RNA sequence: AUCUGGUUGAUCCUGCCAGUAGUCAUAUGCUUGUCUCAAAGAUUAAGCCAUGCAUGUCUAAGUAUAAGCAAUUUAUACAGUGAAACUGCGAAUGGCUCAUUAAAUCAGUUAUCGUUUAUUUGAUAGUUACAUGGUAUAACUGUGGUAAUUCU
RNA sequence: AUGGUAGGAUAGUGGCCUACCAUGGUUUCAACGGGUAACGGGGAAUAAGGGUUCGAUUCCGGAGAGGGAGCCUGAGAAACGGCUACCACAUCCAAGGAAGGCAGCAGGCGCGCAAAUUACCCAAUCCUAAUUCAGGGAGGUAGUGACAAUAAAUAACGAUA
């Protein structure tokens, strides 16, 4: 290469997108936004292959002209935007909202959202320096800077984020026993309680969390998100309720679906 | 077919590297420069054409040059030009005095004016 | 001994263009697959539109005979049908004209032509006429 | 070695040639006219000797003492030719069989002019 | 592939008097020489002289009471036209 | 040898059947009709 | 510039090529399920390789860990779903004991003739190849179908197949338009 | 590989198109229903010449054509269907040789395969096969690949060199032969590239004693070349001695 | 998870040769009916290329007096569309090939408290004639040049 | 060459380079040199197990656009469907001059045991732009194609004897 890359070819998607590997020969690279590139999520996937709500690659721009699609209160028209984790979904004309919030099984996951709780998004709090004129800024995960916030906030914790005004309404201070979401990794899907924080000096900290069915496992400092203290989340989780189950126990769960 | 390059003094031909804000050459990309032959701007016998401006006006007329006047084509479209092109004053509106040029088509004669601008 | 049975399958309202989308699933027993114009007309006063509002395509008969599976389309008015469909869709329906354009070839031909002249040309044009007038 | 002119030259070439003979020409614009070299001492007769071996289909008989022309190169020439068998001998003598074999590829030696470049025939 | 150029009649005693009618063969892309066996005819009516040839491989085992050579080569097409074929009367060769 | 040119195909002994009906002649050849020769098992028998 | 169609063989020849009583076993199998080559025997076998290599390093590992019970009960499922296995002998060992003759019999070449469709093995094979014979409501012109338990009681003649109904064939309806013109004339 | 592009390169040198170059056609039909020269009208249709077959209708049959399209001299030799030898000595003296087929008659077995045997133990070089009537058959071109593939196996039966019979009315394999017979290296034909042969494009008398006299021979030289000493036969008439 | 023929008058060994099976690994021969799928100038010449094409782009929203079209219904500053051209952007992605390279590339794993970062996304700037300064040029008109260039 | 200082330069650390100093650095645990018909890796083939042999090629990363070098523009290039010169090829010329890099898609010559069509199209997959709309030999379709891979016609019944 000699610049920045363009393109994304289909064998190189990240796999928890789900694309088809004989549709074509490219996958949509997003653009540059808010998340990550392996850890995002275009619109053109969300309204196509997990919403079916078009057909084409130009019938998903077609929605995306008319001002329909909003991300995080405004409209966006690009179609490899990359709408990430915990950012809301308005459709208007469905008038109906849409969550960002992953599965039990390492993938994105649909989720039917009120218009109350679509007025706000929490953020975990990524970076917190002191800007220029000497003011407080805090970085959290989609690139917002938020200026001017609370004194008695650090790193790791979480805020929650009223959309309209851009500011700060409420903060969860990063201590032991509060529910926590896990971000990514392999063991992605599960919610549960913070045991201690493991720290270790000069690379990488560890946490140990047990789920409500008791389970223990450990995941890095990076790959954490706080929702909030026992039992009273400030979002509403997904189907299966964060606990990812042993694959014999599953089927024993899918097994028990059929009545005809 | 090699124009004479102002600046270049030898009667012989030089290639040299143009480049973008010069004559004999116009880049193809931005900020191209090619290595173009052109000839030096002395007076030789070799010279097929050698162009002329008239300075000062002679005694005889000439036909093609002294009887015959083309107008200009594209009157002014600043509105400081148009004030500067009529004489007039800072309170004066340009919007009456601008040059409109009419058009005939089958029937019906219309005419044009340039927009305006600053 | 025919019966031409029209039955929609998992249809989701799409508010998005105005439309809604459901496979169409047609048992057909002795006989040869249901035309798209027929089963377009006799969609349309199933879902109470007009006959050129709505578009069916991509028919696999299945194995066997007497069963056809596609994918079906109904929009609410003409205007969505002539604002919404892929434009090769309205050539089939008789609701748009197939433009008489060049093929490819000669298309990029007359671009690098055109590419091969700068300005307009015609100056190129007298230019040229009066050195072959010459 | 000692070829004058090479090929692919434009060549106006001379040839000694008797004048009866000049009615059986023809236009070259409408028959050919192809000429062609021979070698040393090609002119020169010899006895050469041809294999022989009976195309498909062909089932008539041919003895050793009839008139057959042989088209080897260019020339053609009414020959009898002696048939036989091409089994090699220490004393190279070979059995004069009177018809042509029907099986096998027989030999065919006779009296003829050389051919130094071992056309078909 | 090859271009031939001789005829090797080679004899070679014990224990089987093989009757070697054999073809010399120079190669198109190096300029050596090797020798190439003619399988399936009795008379080899078909290599003629500056026919051009294709050699393949050959694991014979030569002999050593016998003086009997080593001739690792053999060929599977001449003119461009198979020998098999040829053999079998079933498609014909431009002699050229 | 050379086929006539007459080999378009759109617009002695009997034949030997191929495919299944051929394994059904080998099973009805060695197992339905066993031939007891000499004790022993005789593929391609002579005058004997 | 695509993902790769994947592909793989299915057959696996024998390793030795000429002996007698593979040759006659494969044989008395040919003739009397009514095959049409060996390779429909080397395909059976290749896939009873694959079950027995998967039964084989099953069973070396611990009982009662959830990958054996998982793998384990999942293969002997499909396997009593196709019935290869009979429903008696539901333990892995049983599966590992299993032969050519038991994925063999299952065909549709094999149960229609045993269901009473066909007078032979091969007349199910010309009835099956022929488009007349259905799955409850899909025809096959397939004999290799491996006949699963809740589609062995849907087999029947096929509704376009002269012998399910409807009208008659081509040579029916010919001969039958050959006495017509001549009770005509 | 510097020597043998040298070489390469050498040895085609010999067909420099603009002045010194000669190939030689000979376009030979295997039925008595067909027209050698509708063959070579739409062979060089594809060349867009109209006014050398307007000087080639009216009463021409030896042809010296010379293509833009490719930069090669060409001469073009039709022979006499009355008789055989002719036949073989026009084919004696090409390069190429091309032989024209029906699609509508099979070939003769009494005619034309003695000519495609007697062609081929007399010695080819480079060949073409080609076929003219494939627009009289049935027009769903369907029908049309069928006879070309019965074609393709009828000539695979006598040049296993070649595997494709080619069409003259389809354009672009219109150009791939006429390419072909510009561009290719024909094979050498070993007897008569030996010995050195000149075809004739003008004849001319000499007299220089009432019972003899000099023939002038105006012609290409191909081969290994002439010399003044050496005896050179003429068919149909013998050998004589040169001045 | 297998062997088998060949040394000798006969035997047991050592030993290789040959037989055997696969190659989603290449070439070729004979033959060729169907349905799906599908590699395809890498090996040698990273050798030489005729010709055609493969990179251009305009929105309600930078610049329109096209002496272009449509006239048409408010529009004497313009206001519809719009060839050309200026300006902004891209052309540094894609595609191909494997010649060089043996701590080189690379694989996994770190680091940038050792750096640059068009674009996207979020914040960020009361402190320095104003009813809004100036000048070039393209496109266009006209005159030219040469056998010839995307020349001017 | 290894290190010390101080400077230069870079987007930046850094013998990267220059000055002034020390005499160091690697190595029988294979350095240094030579060969590789050697791009590396994910993988492929064949194997009871252990292995053995390939991996130019559908994905990731590198290098190159006939061989070297140099550089303008730009955020990003030592770019080659950008320029400049040299070396080797090689085109038109009216002899003065002027343009070239298909290891992009087809296609041609040569070479070899060895490998297709100078077709159709943005409708899919996505990319570029001022951005619905235009462009895209990227890609998709079709043609040649026994490289391979899966399923399987060439017959099945009666009655007589
Ligand atoms: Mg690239
Ligand atoms: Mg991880
Ligand atoms: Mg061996
Ligand atoms: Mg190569
Ligand atoms: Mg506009
Ligand atoms: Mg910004
Ligand atoms: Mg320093
Ligand atoms: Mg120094
Ligand atoms: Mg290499
Ligand atoms: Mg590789
Ligand atoms: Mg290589
Ligand atoms: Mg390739
Ligand atoms: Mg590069
Ligand atoms: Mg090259
Ligand atoms: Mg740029
Ligand atoms: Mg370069
Ligand atoms: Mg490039
Ligand atoms: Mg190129
Ligand atoms: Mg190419
Ligand atoms: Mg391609
Ligand atoms: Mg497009
Ligand atoms: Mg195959």
């Amino acid at each position: 290469a000699r610049g920045p890359k363009k393109h994304l070819k289909r064998l190189a998607a990240p796999h928890h997108w789900l694309l088809d590997k004989l549709s074509g020969c490219y996958a949509p690279r997003p653009s540059a936004g808010p998340h990550k590139l392996r850890e995002s999520l275009p619109l053109i996937v969300f309204l196509r292959n997990r919403l079916k709500y078009a057909l084409n690659g130009r019938e998903v721009k077609a929605i995306l002209m008319q001002r329909h699609v909003k991300v995080d209160g405004k409209v966006r028209t690009d179609t490899t935007y990359p709408a990430g984790f915990m950012d809301v979904i308005t459709l208007d004309a469905t008038n109906e909202n849409f969550r960002l919030v992953y599965d039990v099984k390492g993938r994105f996951a649909v989720h039917r959202i009120t218009d109350e709780e679509a007025s706000y998004k929490l953020g975990k709090v990524k970076k917190v320096q002191l800007g220029k004129k000497g003011v407080p800024y805090v970085v959290t995960h989609d690139g917002r800077t938020i200026r001017y916030p609370d004194p008695n906030i650090k790193v790791n914790d979480t805020v929650k984020i009223d959309l309209a005004s851009g500011k700060i309404t409420d903060f969860i201070k990063f201590d032991a026993g509060k529910l926590v979401y896990v971000t990514g990794g392999r063991n992605l899907g599960r919610i549960g309680t913070i045991v201690h924080k493991e720290r270790h000096d000069g690379g990488f900290d560890l946490v140990h969390i047990k789920d409500s069915l008791d389970n223990t496992f450990v995941t890095r400092l990076n790959n954490v998100f706080v929702i909030g203290e026992q039992g009273k989340p400030y979002i509403s989780l997904p189907k299966g309720k964060g606990i990812k189950l042993s694959i014999a126990e599953e089927r024993d769960r899918r097994r028990a679906q059929q009545g005809l | 077919g090699f124009p004479m390059k102002q600046g270049v003094l030898l009667p012989t031909r030089i290639k040299l590297l143009l480049t973008k804000n010069v004559s004999c050459y116009r880049p193809r990309r931005d900020g191209e420069r090619k290595r173009k032959s052109v000839r030096g701007a002395i007076v030789g016998p070799d010279l097929a054409v050698l162009a002329l401006v008239i300075v000062k006006k002679g005694e005889q007329e000439l036909e093609g040059l002294t009887d015959t006047t083309v107008p200009k084509r594209l009157g002014p479209k600043r509105a400081n030009n148009i004030r500067k092109f009529f004489g007039l004053s800072k309170e004066d509106d340009v919007r009456d005095f601008v040059i409109r040029r009419e058009v005939t088509k089958g029937e019906k004669t219309y005419t044009k004016a340039p927009k305006i601008q600053r | 001994s025919d019966a031409v049975t029209i039955r929609t399958r998992k249809v989701i309202s799409n508010p998005l263009l105005a439309r809604k989308q459901f496979v169409v699933d047609v048992l057909h027993p002795n006989r040869a697959n249901v035309s798209k114009d027929e089963l377009r007309e006799k969609l349309a006063e199933v879902y109470k539109a007009e006959k050129d509002a709505v578009s069916v395509f991509g028919f696999r008969t299945q194995f066997g005979g007497g069963k056809s599976v596609g994918f079906g389309l109904v929009y609410n008015s003409v205007a969505e049908a002539k604002k919404f469909e892929p434009t090769y869709r309205l050539v089939r329906y008789g609701l748009a004209e197939k433009v008489e354009k060049a093929s490819r070839q000669q298309r990029k031909q007359k671009k690098n032509r055109d590419k091969k002249i700068f300005g307009t040309g015609k100056r190129l044009a007298k230019k040229v006429a009066r050195r072959n007038a010459d | 070695n000692e070829a004058q002119a090479i090929a692919g030259d434009r060549i106006r070439m001379f040839i000694r040639f008797p004048k009866f003979l000049l009615e059986k020409i023809q236009d070259p614009k409408q028959l050919l006219f192809a000429v062609y070299g021979l070698l040393l001492h090609e002119h020169k007769n010899a006895v050469v000797n041809f294999s022989l071996q009976r195309w498909e289909q062909y089932d008539k008989p041919v003895p050793s003492q009839e008139p057959i022309v042989v088209q080897y190169g260019v020339r053609r020439y009414t020959i009898q030719p002696l048939f036989s068998q091409g089994s090699n001998s220490p004393n190279n003598v070979h059995k004069y069989e009177r018809f042509l074999h029907p099986d096998t590829v027989s030999v065919a030696t006779c009296i003829a002019p050389v051919d130094f470049t071992q056309s078909p025939a | 592939k090859g271009i031939v150029l001789e005829k090797l009649g080679i004899e070679s005693k014990q224990p089987n008097s093989a009757i070697r009618k054999c073809v010399r063969v120079q190669l198109i892309k190096n300029g050596k020489k090797v020798t190439a066996f003619v399988p399936n005819d009795g008379c080899l009516n078909f290599v003629d002289e500056n026919d051009e040839v294709l050699l393949a491989g050959f694991g014979r085992k030569g002999k050593a009471k016998g003086d009997i050579p080593g001739v690792r080569f053999k060929v599977v097409k001449v003119s461009g036209v198979s020998l098999l074929a040829l053999w079998k009367e079933k498609k014909e060769k431009p002699r050229s | 040898m050379a086929k006539v040119h007459g080999s378009l195909a759109r617009a002695e002994k009997p034949k030997k059947p191929k495919g299944r009906a051929y394994k059904r002649l080998l099973y009805t050849r060695r197992f339905v009709n066993v031939t007891l020769v000499n004790g022993k098992r005789r593929m391609n028998p002579g005058p004997s | 510039p695509r993902a790769p169609r994947t592909y793989s063989k299915t057959y696996s020849t024998p390793k030795r090529p000429y002996e007698s009583s593979r040759l006659d076993a494969e044989l008395k199998l040919a003739g009397e399920f009514g095959l049409k080559n060996k390779k429909e025997i080397y395909r059976i076998s290749f896939q009873l390789s694959k079950i027995r290599r998967a039964a084989r390093d099953l069973l070396t590992r611990d009982e009662k860990d959830p990958k054996r019970l998982f793998e384990g009960n999942a293969l002997i499922r499909r396997l009593v779903r196709v019935g290869v296995l009979s429903e008696d002998k539901k333990k892995l060992d049983y599966v590992l004991a299993l032969k050519v003759e038991d994925f063999l019999e299952r065909r549709l070449q094999t149960q229609v003739y045993k269901l009473g469709l066909a007078k032979s093995v091969h007349h199910a094979r010309v009835l099956i190849t022929q488009r007349h014979i259905a799955v409850g409501k899909q025809i096959v012109n397939i004999p290799s179908f491996m006949v699963r338990l809740d589609s062995e009681k849907h087999i029947d003649f096929a509704p376009t197949s002269p012998f399910g109904g409807a009208r008659p064939g081509r040579v029916a309806r010919r001969n039958a338009a050959r006495k017509a013109e001549a009770s005509g004339e | 590989r510097a020597q043998r592009i040298l070489d390469s390169i050498e040895n085609r040198k010999l067909f420099e198109g603009k002045n010194g170059a000669a190939k030689i056609i000979t376009i030979v039909p295997l039925v008595n229903d067909l027209d050698p020269l509708d063959i070579l009208y739409k062979l060089l249709k594809c060349a867009d010449d109209e006014g050398i077959m307007v000087q080639e209708v009216d009463s021409k049959r030896i042809f010296n054509v010379h293509i833009k399209k490719f930069k090669s001299n060409l001469k073009i030799i039709i022979p006499d269907m009355t008789n055989f030898l002719n036949i073989l000595d026009c084919a004696k003296v090409a390069d190429f040789v091309v032989f024209g087929l029906s699609g509508v008659q099979e070939v003769d077995e009494e005619f034309g395969e003695q000519i495609i045997r007697a062609l081929e133990l007399q010695g080819i070089a480079s060949y073409i096969g080609v076929i003219s009537n494939l627009s009289a058959v049935h027009e769903k071109e369907k029908f049309q690949l069928d006879v070309k593939q019965s074609l393709e196996s009828y000539f695979k039966h006598f040049f296993p060199s070649e595997e494709r019979v080619y069409n003259l009315e389809k354009n672009s394999d219109a150009l791939n032969v006429l390419r072909t017979l510009c561009q290719r290296l024909p094979r050498s034909i070993n007897w008569r590239d030996n010995r050195g042969y000149v075809v004739a494009d003008f004849v001319d008398f000499v007299e220089t004693s009432p019972d003899s006299g000099d023939l002038v021979i105006e012609g290409t030289v191909r081969g290994i070349g002439f010399n003044a000493n050496r005896l050179v036969h003429i068919p149909d008439f013998g050998d004589f001695q040169l001045n």
